[PDB]
């Protein structure tokens, strides 16, 4: 539960956009996004009831470096206030696939699933979905580099997993960032907190960053994938590009 | 720059003892890509509303295909200017027996695929350089009159004609004449008496021969002093690139496609929003006409002092210092 | 220079008086 | 008749463009029949208030404007961007159905920038929506003869409403100084209002049910589209089509790029539809239209004769002597293998003279 | 209309720049071909024999 | 702006062509004056013949 | 100065008149004192 310390992104959170295929086509754009080396809060589980997700503010666009080699992250929730009334979004990527609810949840004075602690909603007064999703079930391998951009009564998922090598703050590499899900949902969301899978204090360091309006010139390349990206507010020689 | 005075007086004077032949390369865009656009197939697309509405403005299609029809024909004009000196085609005889010097990179080589020389084909090669994409909206490119065989073969001859007969066949029949002693002339003509050219052959083509070495490195090396054609090139496809892309644009109408308007709305209704697009569209088309009319005046200028070049310099010595190089021509 | 060699930039501003926003050289045609 | 003169002196002269016509016209779809609810909320018996007006979406459905059209009387009905003839013909994106009930009077209060309590404070539009409304009297099947006080609008509030904005927190508005501190003191009026939905009023104070549609436009092959059949594939043709609303033309040949399993379209170098999967089986196509350049005519000049060269410009085909050259396919000229002058240009070298017993001819012209 | 004005002054000085580079050219020319060295093109570095 | 958004490239064709002109101009007064590459100084002999 | 008020900028040129000035200095003394040879290479003193 030590304090979390300023790191830095390196080149992290490009995602395809929109689902127009193009083929070597230097192409800018404008959307929200992680800029270049911005300091993500280093949730340091590497710190030698570490469940340490104060309902933290679910701002436009949450960069999420799902650090974890055997899933004891269990998944998420998002809310808007959480006055034990409103209606809210459970995120549990359970064993028998990513079971997604949106329903008259009650928060409790901890609303979270186990699936034993149940206190999320105590009746679903107006449960207005239940997603029984595609089979997904679940150093920190699998960055699931999961981005959170909920806007246009579509809640939207865009994510990417694969075995990264590391076990601290993100890698000197880059790789693009495919879409998963976009769910026309349409609920309030201000603030949220993940569901670390409760053994627990836990040692799996799990990093969290903030989105917000940028413009980038990605590079698809002939295969047909962003192979490269440039931010435009960084460095002068940034806009010059 | 280098700073040095000139020590001078009233009774001192210096004179040269040896000499240097040189060689120096000039460029000279000489043409561009003579193209044309369809209006009402840029404007309107296949519609018929559109094409209704743009009888309004009636005679702007006519205009416009007449203005870039006029620049197409002009460039074939100087393209057909610069090379046009020559009513005959001569051919190089296969002696070689040139006092000495070794034109064998300008000459031309039959075993080439085209007629091309050496340092033609490496220049040729070093402009290295979408189309179709293009032309997917009636911006054809029609092609030039003269396909390059045709203009290598035009330059051969020439080169056949100022070595074989020197100069005189740019004023009326070649007579030839053996290269030393047209050389002799040449110098003859700038104030050295010729006796030091048949005193000096064979350092002179040493030197010769060196230069044009010296050009095929700095040719088929990395320093590549073509800006001049290689940014018309660019200049040419930024304007077509501006032109393409400004048809997403929306000019504060609800669509960029007819198509689009045209199934989501009734015509009493969308005739509006048909009208922006055109008005837009237009405006575009006219100021890409302006521009490509300038530019092509430019081109123009250049090619008529390149066809003065041609004449002055090639089929004469000239005089003119300054002009037709550097130092004494 | 050229990104071929160096990633190394000099901004300059078009006609300020030098008060803006290091080693800040001033010119006739600005900061 | 383009040079408007009878006599044409020998030259080149550039008449009308061509292109092929398009031959066919397929229409694909998802397979998807399940039906639109729509009855259920219009042909409902009970809305909520223009405070509490309704948000509803739908989606995986067709739709229809017919039914919407033989239904009943509907006092207003009136679109904006799309006109109600054509929605059958479209693709939807998202629509949603959203309901309240007011007096006719105020039915003006629906509008792109309009003005009114409901649309300050209650009911707020945008500038651009795009849709229409749907309102009929309820006073002569909701009614309530000393006024349906059941049904209530908000008219207070503090700042105005974004387009399509419900807001239900709602103590003591407080009308300027004295401050009310929710304790209702001076200057303390209650944003709840009532109306008065009497049948012992006039037809004005008549409660008109009141519905709006709003919904997105070219964002993604959305599931709310319309009744137009399937059709079967032909390729290799210039033909129509339309995929999933998108509507062109052109070539329809397989793909050779590798598109990703939510990939739905491709494009180009400058954003021009050219690749597409299909709908029904998943194929993946590229698109090349065929609009092929312009024509123009040779002549030797009316002064010598009639007979003339047709010249299109773009032709690896037939595309109805013949002689095709690089600068398309040239029509009524006989090919030599002489060389002489030019006199016609043509480009690629090649000129056209009229001397063979009299002829177009056509020859890689002499030096 | 802002945008037409400014497309017209635009073009103006397009123009313009094209009659004084043409201008320029001439210039550089009369100097190389007077200055450094004389010049027998009879009425162009001036009047008479030069 | 907002509402300029909508005839987007007329800025940077604009100021692509001024730019444009501005090198010219440049590049005229370059080819006007440089010629000489050695800047000489006249001798403190002022010598000439009368 | 008037013209700067609505971002109608007027940039400097390259050269300023100094260097234009000793370029004449330059070409004058060259004519003086050779020519024509300076146009062609070196520079020869050579009497007036």
């Amino acid at each position: 539960q030590l304090p979390p310390a300023y790191t830095n992104s390196f080149t992290r959170g490009v995602y395809y956009p929109d689902k127009v295929f193009r083929s070597s086509v230097l192409h800018s754009t404008q959307d929200l996004f992680l800029p270049f080396f911005s300091n993500v809060t280093w949730f340091h589980a590497i710190h030698v009831k570490r469940f340490d997700n104060p309902v933290l503010p679910f701002n436009d666009g949450v960069y999420f470096a799902s650090t974890e080699k055997s899933n004891i992250i269990r998944g998420w929730i998002f809310g808007t206030t959480l006055d034990s009334k409103t209606q809210s979004l459970l995120i549990v990527n359970n064993a028998t696939n990513v079971v997604i609810k949106v329903c008259e949840f009650q928060f409790c004075n901890d609303p979270f699933l186990g699936e034993s602690e149940f206190r999320v909603y105590s009746s679903a007064n107006n449960c207005t979905f239940e997603y029984v999703s595609q089979p997904f079930l679940m150093n920190f391998k699998n960055l699931r580099e999961f981005v959170f951009k909920n806007i246009d009564g579509y809640f939207k998922i865009y994510s990417k997993h694969t075995p990264i090598n590391l076990v601290r703050d993100l890698p000197q590499g880059f790789s693009a960032l495919e879409p998963l899900v976009d769910l026309p949902i349409g609920i309030n969301i201000t603030r949220f907190q993940t569901l670390l899978a409760l053994h627990t204090a836990g040692a799996a360091a799990y990093y969290v960053g903030y989105l917000q309006p940028r413009t980038f010139l990605l590079k698809y390349n002939e295969n047909g994938t962003i192979t490269d990206a440039v931010d435009c507010a960084l460095d002068p020689l940034s806009e010059t590009k | 720059g280098a700073e040095n005075s000139v020590a001078y007086s009233n009774n001192s004077i210096a004179i040269p003892t040896n000499f240097t032949i040189s060689v120096t390369t000039e460029i000279l865009p000489v043409s561009m890509t003579k193209t044309s656009v369809d209006c009402t197939m840029y404007i309107c697309g296949d519609s018929t509303e559109c094409s209704n509405l743009l009888l309004q403005y009636g005679s702007f299609c006519t205009q416009l295909n007449r203005a870039l029809t006029g620049i197409a024909v002009e460039q074939d004009k100087n393209t057909q200017e610069v090379f046009a000196q020559v009513k005959q085609i001569y051919k190089t005889p296969p002696i070689k027996d040139f006092g000495g010097f070794n034109f064998s990179q300008i000459l031309p080589d039959p075993s080439k695929p085209s007629k091309r020389s050496f340092i033609e084909d490496l220049l040729f090669n070093k402009v290295t350089l979408l189309i179709c994409a293009q032309k997917f909206n009636g911006l054809t490119v029609l092609p030039p009159l003269l396909t390059d065989e045709m203009i290598a073969q035009y330059t051969s001859a020439l080169l056949a004609g100022t070595i074989t007969s020197g100069w005189t066949f740019g004023a009326g029949a070649a007579l030839q004449i053996p290269f030393a002693m047209q050389m002799a002339y040449r110098f003859n003509g700038i104030g050295v008496t010729q006796n030091v050219l048949y005193e000096n052959q064979k350092l002179i083509a040493n030197q010769f021969n060196s230069a044009i070495g010296k050009i095929q490195d700095s040719l088929s090396s990395t320093a590549s002093a073509l800006g001049k054609l290689q940014d018309v090139v660019n200049q040419n496809a930024q304007a077509l690139n501006t032109l393409v892309k400004q048809l997403s644009s929306n000019f504060g109408a609800i669509s960029s496609v007819l198509n689009d308007i045209l199934s989501r709305l009734d015509p009493p209704e969308a005739e509006v929003q048909i009208d922006r697009l055109i008005t837009g569209r237009l405006q575009s088309l006219q100021t890409y006409v302006t521009q490509q009319l300038i530019r092509a005046a430019e081109i123009r200028a250049s090619a008529n002092l390149a066809a003065t070049k041609m004449s002055e310099c090639v089929l004469g010595q000239s005089k003119r210092v300054d002009f037709c190089g550097k130092g004494y021509h | 220079p050229g990104t071929n060699t160096s990633n190394q930039v000099a901004v300059l501003y078009q006609d300020v008086n030098c008060t803006e926003v290091s080693n800040v050289f001033q010119t006739r045609a600005g900061c | 008749c383009t040079l408007k003169s009878f006599t044409v002196e020998k030259g080149i002269y550039q008449t009308s463009n061509f292109r092929v016509q398009p031959t066919e016209s397929i229409v694909r779809f998802p397979n998807i029949t399940n039906l639109c609810p729509f009855g259920e909320v219009f042909n409902a018996t009970r809305f909520a208030s223009v405070y509490a007006w309704n948000r509803k979406r739908i989606s995986n459905c067709v739709a229809d404007y017919s039914v919407l059209y033989n239904s009943a009387s509907f006092s207003t009905f009136k679109c904006y961007g799309v006109s109600p003839t054509k929605l059958n013909d479209l693709c939807f994106t998202n629509v949603y159905a959203d309901s309240f009930v007011i007096r006719g009077d105020e039915v003006r209060q629906i509008a792109p920038g309009q003005t009114g309590k409901i649309a300050d404070y209650n009911y707020k539009l945008p500038d651009d929506f795009t849709g229409c409304v749907i309102a009929w009297n309820s006073n002569n099947l909701d009614s309530k003869v000393g006024g349906n006080y059941n049904y209530l609008y908000r008219l207070f509030r503090k700042s105005n409403l974004k387009p399509f904005e419900r807001d239900i927190s709602t103590e003591i508005y407080q009308a300027g100084s004295t401050p009310c501190n929710g304790v209702e003191g001076f200057n303390c009026y209650f944003p709840l209002q009532s109306y008065g939905f009497q049948p012992t009023n006039g037809v004005g104070y008549q409660p008109y049910r009141v519905v709006v549609l709003s919904f997105e436009l070219l964002h993604a092959p959305a599931t709310v589209c319309g009744p137009k059949k399937s059709t079967n594939l032909v390729k290799n043709k210039c033909v129509n089509f339309n995929f999933n609303g998108l509507t062109g033309t052109g070539v329809l040949t397989e793909s050779n790029k590798k598109f990703l399993p939510f990939q739905q379209f491709g494009r180009d170098i400058a954003d021009t539809t050219d690749a597409v999967r299909d709908p029904q089986t998943l194929e993946i196509l590229d698109i090349t239209p065929c609009s092929f350049g312009g024509v123009s005519v040779i002549t030797p000049g009316t002064n010598t004769s009639n007979q003339v060269a047709v010249l299109y410009q773009d032709v690896n085909c037939t595309e109805v002597n013949v002689f095709q050259t690089r600068a398309g396919c040239l029509i009524g000229a006989e090919h030599v293998n002489n060389s002489y002058e030019c006199d016609i240009p043509i480009g690629a070298g090649i000129c056209a003279s009229y001397q063979t017993s009299q002829s177009i001819i056509a020859y890689t012209m002499s030096l």
